[PDB]
């Protein structure tokens, strides 16, 4: 029946660290920051945003905006009309990016403390360039299963697949990292973009593109930058190492978040 | 219409999902994916060669039973077994006409009174999915029920609740990879169990998410759809993202812009 017809839904933005795009003080004078701040439970227009179909974002009748074509510029709360028209849109792709079409250059938070202003950047997708339009303010808590039945989990600095048992619960953040559900100010991490190094949990401050991963249809756990997927070494669960690898699809490197 | 094939026999984890991605794979022709999402193909405009696809399904007593699906909506439509084939009363004058095409061959057709509809066949089986168990065992039974339906022993309460386990196993599964899991499970540990509120949620809101994806607004939803956990609590999706390694496929719902 008919073409799709898109809506425009009225949503939250989270980001790095669970923290929400918000308009500055609540205020809407041109010009007024964008930033990252704890999300809230109520209906403060400042941190509500809907999502036009001629491709611009909007709080409180305003227009996303960024400042400039280049990498550093802050983005900031605008008139739709007075604004540079192709200054105010932006495309949201399904692996979490927000991305400006015309500079190319992507919506961006350099730090995961409260109150730090949106910027845009080179896209390299970091953690500090991953979103997301929810009401959802909380992270999705689950069980990644893998080879022969296994179970993904984390004891401390290290990572590997283990039998089941009922901490091997994970959150997924919005900004696109998978945290250890009892430290969650730690990453799934990934050091280089190299065919085997072996994935570890380190903090996830730097929000580096190797803390950023993506559930495929195909079952494989992607770390966008590198183009590699999680890998059981081996299929080895023995040797107690997820490594980066080219994917091949075997069942070593298909996953399931078991909710 | 193409056939694949799958037998409890000497069922493994790795033969089952071989089975699950051979269905996958001859239901949609991968010239529409949306969101990841490969989308099944549209009714309207469909010829009939190209209609259904065939399962059959076999098991240790040599006992053999083929299902029918229907390609635009992974639905088992009925069924043969030996020289008789059973369809479940068709919904509307198109199916009606289009199952005619199913099992030329047969010398006895027959067209149930019932649909295929969980509530009607949960009814009938006088159980919920909830009390009804899965797993290759129940798969076995299940098949051995429906092949002897045609020499007249099996009672329809056991029919029912025989199809309500072919349904889950296979077209479920092959929608959900989240449900092929939990069927993978089930054999891995040779267990026998009903399914958890996430499942029966799962498949109660394929439709719903099929158009919630396909009708949004780059990936979000204009209203959020709720989901179980396996224990028991909800949870809504408003982004299409977490739902990317759970549906495997969509039902069409409307064309891309
Ligand atoms: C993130 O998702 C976007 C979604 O479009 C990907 O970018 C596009 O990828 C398709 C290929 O599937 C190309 O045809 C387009 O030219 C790409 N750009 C755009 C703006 O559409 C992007 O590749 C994904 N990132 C990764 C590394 O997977
Ligand atoms: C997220 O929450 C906001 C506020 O609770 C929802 O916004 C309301 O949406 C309805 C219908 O779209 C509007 O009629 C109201 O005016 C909105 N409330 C406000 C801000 O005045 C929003 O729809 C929710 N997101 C989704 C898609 O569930
Ligand atoms: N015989 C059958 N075959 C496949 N699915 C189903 C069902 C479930 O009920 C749903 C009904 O979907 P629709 O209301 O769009 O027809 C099916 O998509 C499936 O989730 N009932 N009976 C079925
Ligand atoms: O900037 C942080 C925080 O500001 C809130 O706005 C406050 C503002 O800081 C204060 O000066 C004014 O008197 O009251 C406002 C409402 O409490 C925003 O509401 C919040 O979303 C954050 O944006
Ligand atoms: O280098 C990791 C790589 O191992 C492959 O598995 C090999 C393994 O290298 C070694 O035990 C020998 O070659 O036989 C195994 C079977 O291929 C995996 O296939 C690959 O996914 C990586 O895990």
């Amino acid at each position: 029946a008919d073409v799709c017809m898109d809506p425009e839904p009225i949503v939250r933005i989270v980001g790095r660290n669970g923290l929400c795009v918000d308009v500055r003080d609540g205020r809407f004078h041109n010009g007024n920051a964008i930033q990252l701040w704890p999300c809230k439970s109520n209906t403060d227009a400042n941190q509500l945003w809907t999502l036009k179909r001629d491709n611009t974002i909007r709080s409180n009748g305003k227009c996303l905006t960024t400042y400039g074509y280049s990498p550093g510029v802050y983005v900031m709360i605008y008139d739709c009309n007075t604004a540079a028209t192709d200054a105010t849109r932006w495309q949201i792709w399904d692996n979490g990016t927000i991305i400006n079409p015309r500079s190319s250059l992507v919506l961006a938070a350099t730090s995961g403390n409260s109150g730090t202003t949106l910027t845009v950047q080179t896209n390299i997708y970091a953690v500090s360039q991953g979103w997301l339009p929810t009401n959802n303010t909380q992270p999705f808590v689950t069980t990644i299963v893998g080879l022969y039945g296994l179970c993904l989990q984390a004891n401390s600095g290290q990572v590997w697949i283990e039998d089941c048992s009922s901490e091997q619960q994970w959150a997924l953040y919005a900004d696109g990292s998978i945290r250890p559900q009892q430290n969650r100010d730690n990453c799934l991490t990934s050091d280089s973009n190299i065919r085997e190094t072996v994935v570890k949990i380190l903090s996830c401050g730097p929000a580096s593109s190797g803390q950023r991963w993506m559930f495929k249809n195909d079952g494989t756990i992607l770390n966008l930058y590198s183009g590699l997927v999680l890998d059981v070494r081996a299929s080895d669960p023995s040797l107690k190492q997820i490594i980066l690898y080219p994917l091949h699809g075997d069942p070593n490197q298909i996953w399931l978040p078991l909710f | 219409y193409p056939i694949i094939n799958f037998t409890t026999a000497g069922a493994t984890v790795q033969s089952y999902t071989n089975f699950i991605r051979a269905v996958r794979g001859r239901l949609t022709t991968g010239a529409d994916v949306r969101h990841e999402i490969p989308v099944l193909p549209n009714r309207v405009g469909l010829p009939i060669n190209q209609r259904f696809i065939l399962v059959e399904l076999s098991n240790h007593a040599e006992l053999s039973v083929t299902l029918a699906l229907d390609v635009t909506n992974a639905y088992v439509v009925g069924y043969r077994a030996g020289n008789s084939a059973y369809f479940f009363h068709p919904d509307n004058q198109e199916d009606a006409e289009a199952i005619t095409h199913l099992f030329t061959d047969v010398q006895n057709r027959y067209t149930f009174a019932f649909g295929g509809n969980y509530d009607r066949l949960e009814q009938l089986a006088g159980n919920l999915r909830e009390n009804i168990e899965l797993g290759n065992g129940p798969l076995e039974e299940a098949i051995s029920a429906l092949y002897y339906y045609s020499t007249g022993g099996t009672q329809l309460p056991t029919l029912a609740r025989s199809f309500i386990i072919c349904i889950q196993m296979i077209s479920e599964a092959a929608r959900f990879q989240y449900i092929e899991g939990e069927m993978r499970t089930r054999i891995r540990y040779n267990r026998r169990s009903a399914p958890d509120p996430s499942v029966i949620t799962l498949e109660n809101s394929w439709g719903r998410l099929s158009t919630a994806i396909q009708e949004s607004n780059q990936g979000a939803f204009a209203s959020p759809i709720q989901l179980q956990r396996r224990n028991g609590s909800k949870f809504s999706v408003y982004d299409v993202s977490i739902l990317i390694p759970i549906i495997a496929l969509m039902v069409y719902r409307c064309a891309p812009p």
